[PDB]
């Protein structure tokens, strides 16, 4: 939406470039549905799919950018064998296990600072899996 | 003075539908589009003339036109006029109309002479063109408006003529290069025409407008507690005053001529000279920066003992009639030819106009018929001669009178309405008629068949204006101060 801030358009120009028309461009189409100036025609000197293709008729959500990738969100520093959950107190707690430090480790998720802190290190030596049970 | 104070005409634009469809329906196009035109306009105003347009509003008809829409400038004029007194009521100096219909004439815009400051006078039309092109014409419109005219009488002897002499000037027929100086005469009507007046409804700053909250546009608007102008031209006016739209510490002011130094100037003081009899001099009311709003006697007060009477601001007497009309070197005959030639005679003396039968004025008054002056010139400043000008001659005078008319249907060559011709006697209808017959208020008074508690004059607002030391509002009451 680089245009908004701005008013009283008349006509824009929009040549001899090879624009990409990619998500960053979709807003332009939603722009070109909108805007009702004097703006010529403009093309997709974009991907193989548009050739010189105009952006009046091209859509914008046809190649949308879905919300949906894997975003790296927290890194702990301990041998990690197997992961759980479990309501307890209606508190979704998770019980990442440890195979070498022999360490059931147990956490929880943290409401204050959006993160998981240590909640009790349930003892032994090299466990393989700490699978908790909720019995009434 | 009064003429080197800046003047404020609050303009109000009309828009009919031809231009709308002709820029592509859009409604935000249109009003920048007279914003940018207005703007054009005052940069226009502001190197001689030291008059600021403030757009105060503006109208555009996205639908169709209202009225009947036709290629005569002055019947589209008409409508246009009649349609803003029946609708428009907005307090606005100037009501100009945008006219889409281009008109079929060869006059760019059709503005009354002198109409400014006046209801079903006030404004003119311009038609449709180029953004320049109708910023011209609204400028020669709007000088229309307030009195300034080429002067027909100095074109064919060459008193005054343009100084761009390279593409003629604004005043004259739209050349596509367009000049950038008016002439001197203009300016010099502008004296005129404001000494006389006319046009005092220019002097008021309006504190809302079409264009968003601006630093340094040189109105104090919505949101800015003072406004000085740009720091550039700060310097000169109100430079501790206002700084970036800003107080200066302990500060009162931005600008104004009652504001003297930034500080409050002492009480009683007069911001604004009375132009003349018709003019009441304003004081300013002690704890306002600007001027006090222009008052004038109202209409019907005398400028004499008898002769003359200020309508609107402006003296009228016969021998203003025939300045006006014919010019500054023509003065008003006497009785003689009023009584010598309109009781009886074509062409001569005539009440009303009818070329067929001409109307018979009776011998109880003749100063509202034909209007009779001394040596008219062979042609007139302003208007055109029906025919050719009508010349009569122990005391020997050189008479003469006219038929000298207008852009509108009234004709300048009778006496205009309102002349005095005796005792509260004055010109209506090509005749003289009492006070009853235009039915002027009277003011708030006190006494008995007196003004104001007789000491006193009533300005134009219908409110008593008491005298020195009478702080009553019907000047009943002294109250001493210092």
């Amino acid at each position: 939406d680089i245009f908004k801030g701005l008013d009283s358009l008349t006509n824009v120009d929009l040549r001899g470039n090879s624009f990409n028309c990619d998500c960053k461009l979709k807003w332009l189409v939603e722009w070109l549905g909108h805007t009702n100036a004097t703006v010529e025609d403009i093309y997709c000197e974009g991907p193989p799919e548009y050739k010189k293709r105009k952006i009046n008729s091209l859509s914008s959500k046809d190649f949308d950018c879905i919300i949906t990738e894997f975003a790296k969100s927290q890194d702990l520093p301990y041998q990690s064998l197997s992961i759980d959950t479990f309501s307890y107190l209606n508190d979704e707690y998770v019980v990442i296990a440890q195979p070498f430090t022999g360490k059931c480790i147990f956490l929880e998720w943290d409401h204050v600072e959006k993160t998981f802190r240590n909640y009790d290190n349930i003892t032994g030596t090299s466990t393989v899996v700490c699978k908790p049970i909720v019995i009434e | 003075n009064v003429e080197e104070e800046t003047k404020y005409i609050e303009l109000m634009i009309v828009n009919d539908h031809l231009m709308f469809k002709k820029h592509r329906l859009s409604v935000v196009h249109t009003n920048t589009y007279a914003k940018s035109v207005v703007n054009m306009a005052d940069l226009i105003y502001k190197d001689q003339l030291k008059t600021r347009i403030v757009l105060v509003a503006m109208e555009t008809w996205a639908t169709d036109n209202k009225f009947a829409i036709s290629e005569n400038p002055l019947i589209t004029l008409r409508e246009f006029m009649k349609y803003r007194r029946d609708f428009i009521k907005e307090k606005s100096d100037a009501v100009h109309l945008f006219s889409g219909s281009q008109f079929e004439s060869s006059r760019s815009g059709a503005a009354y002479i002198g109409g400014i400051c006046s209801l079903l006078k006030g404004g003119g039309v311009n038609e449709f063109g180029k953004t320049d092109l109708m910023a011209v014409t609204l400028a020669q419109s709007l000088a229309h408006n307030i009195g300034i005219i080429s002067d027909k009488r100095k074109l064919a002897s060459g008193e005054c003529k343009c100084e761009d002499t390279w593409s003629g000037c604004i005043m004259g027929d739209t050349g596509y290069y367009l000049p950038k100086k008016f002439t001197q005469c203009n300016i010099e009507e502008y004296h005129d025409f404001l000494n006389s007046g006319g046009g005092a409804c220019l002097f008021n700053k309006p504190s809302k407008l079409l264009d968003p909250p601006e630093c340094g546009n040189g109105f104090i608007e919505t949101g800015e507690e003072c406004d000085c102008g740009t720091p550039a031209e700060c310097v000169l006016e109100g430079a501790e005053c206002c700084k970036k739209c800003t107080l200066t510490q302990d500060s009162q002011c931005s600008d104004g001529l009652c504001c003297k130094k930034c500080k409050f100037q002492p009480m009683g003081t007069v911001c604004r000279e009375a132009v003349n009899d018709c003019d009441i001099r304003e004081t300013c009311s002690g704890n306002s920066s600007q001027c006090a709003p222009n008052i004038h006697k109202m209409d019907g007060y005398s400028c004499d003992g008898v002769q003359g009477i200020c309508f609107g601001g402006r003296c009228k007497t016969r021998d203003r009639q025939c300045k006006y009309i014919w010019g500054q070197k023509v003065t008003a005959s006497d009785k003689y030819c009023y009584e010598k030639l309109n009781i009886e005679g074509t062409e001569k003396g005539n009440c009303g106009k009818d070329k067929d039968t001409w109307i018979q004025c009776n011998k109880r008054d003749v100063l509202c018929g034909y209007l009779l002056c001394t040596n008219i010139g062979n042609i007139p400043r302003l208007g055109e001669l029906d025919g050719e000008i009508t010349s009569t001659l122990g005391r020997t005078l050189n008479c003469s009178g006219g038929h000298v008319k207008l852009e509108e249907d009234v004709d300048l060559g009778y006496v205009e309405d309102g002349t005095p011709c005796g005792p509260q006697m004055m010109c209506l209808e090509h005749r003289c008629l009492p006070v009853a017959s235009f039915n002027f208020s009277t003011c708030l008074s006190s006494k008995e068949g007196t003004i104001c508690s007789g000491n006193g004059v009533c300005s134009n607002e219908l409110k008593c204006v008491c005298n020195r030391h009478w702080i009553g509002s019907d000047c009943n009451t002294y109250f001493p101060h210092n």
